[PDB]
């Protein structure tokens, strides 16, 4: 998944590149959005965000938050075999 | 003595090995006073600890006229087992062999030891469940959970993206090539059509090497994020 949103931010960077090289002036300055690097933002991730986002705990955010990929795996590895 | 042992297998990544046509997964850390192996074929696991006292006897026995102390051959062993783990398809002399007996999982390694025998043969008995969730269960819940908030973040900024898309297009320019256009992004589309079109492929376990191949710098974080008087004419 994090894969696919790479490519498609890949795409809307093109996408914007073509417009400015149309010659398009953005009517709001402050929407400018930097070039995406993948290299770049994953070493800002784990530098800042993943301390905090990697925290187990007690197990409620596993619960919470990936159940509907669990059974979508479970349920794949049944129809396998 | 024994905890550096553990500290450095809990910091270590995992290894794709391949022995007469199966597929294991295997994490060693060899130190001038012993090592720490473990080892897994996705259905069981197995751990094995060894200090200087077995290896003067194992070293001996298996090869009877070595002439070597523990740290000469632990050095060898690492030697041997290093350069295979860390890249595939390395050219080597070193040969592996599985087996199992009742519970316990005899590892034989046989190399070419400058043109000499080296025989090892790691006797591995089942982890306990502690070490299991250490090394596996948490880690993998962590890089998950890591994973996701990456995928949070990620739509942001296409959301962002989108922002600026929508703004450009009411200013009212047209692009100079037409097949860029590329529809808005949505979530919940975007996980639908991922769930019903690519989930199978991607989720294929298989025998562990997508798990060597892509995920280890997100898991190796994650371990080490948890393991860590004036008077008169002058008055």
């Amino acid at each position: 998944q994090v894969r696919e949103l790479a490519t498609l931010l890949h795409m809307k960077d093109l996408e914007i590149q073509d417009y400015q090289e149309s010659g398009a002036t953005l009517i709001r300055d402050r929407l400018k959005t930097e070039p995406f690097e993948e290299n770049s933002f994953l070493e800002q991730f784990m530098i800042e965000k993943l301390p905090e986002a990697c925290s187990i705990g007690d197990g409620k955010p596993f619960v919470m938050n990936l159940q509907d990929l669990y059974m979508a795996v479970t349920t794949q590895e049944v129809q396998v075999g | 003595v024994m905890e550096e042992l553990e500290q450095g297998l809990l910091m270590q990544p995992w290894a794709w090995l391949q022995l007469a046509e199966n597929s294991l997964l295997a994490k060693v850390f060899i130190t001038k006073q012993g090592y720490a192996l473990l080892v897994s074929d996705l259905q069981q696991v197995w751990h094995e600890q060894v200090d200087t006292s077995v290896v003067s006897q194992r070293a001996k026995e298996l090869n009877k006229r070595l002439t070597a102390p523990p740290a000469a051959f632990l050095c060898h062993l690492d030697n041997l087992l290093r350069p295979l783990l860390k890249d595939a398809a390395h050219p080597s002399e070193a040969t592996f062999s599985c087996d199992c007996v009742a519970d316990a999982l005899i590892l034989r390694v046989r190399s070419e030891l400058s043109g000499l025998p080296f025989y090892w043969n790691f006797h591995c008995m089942l982890a306990s469940p502690s070490l299991v969730s250490q090394h596996l269960i948490r880690p993998l819940m962590g890089m998950s959970l890591a994973l996701q908030c990456q995928v949070r973040e990620l739509a942001t900024l296409l959301h962002m993206k989108d922002l600026e898309i929508q703004d450009y297009q009411e200013s009212g320019a047209t692009l100079i090539r037409d097949r860029l256009k590329t529809e808005p992004f949505e979530e919940n589309s975007f996980l639908e059509q991922f769930m019903i079109e690519k989930l199978p492929e991607a989720c294929s376990i298989g025998d562990g090497k997508p798990f060597v191949m892509n995920l280890q710098d997100l898991y190796m974080a994650v371990t080490t994020q948890e393991v860590q008087k004036p008077r008169g004419l002058f008055s």
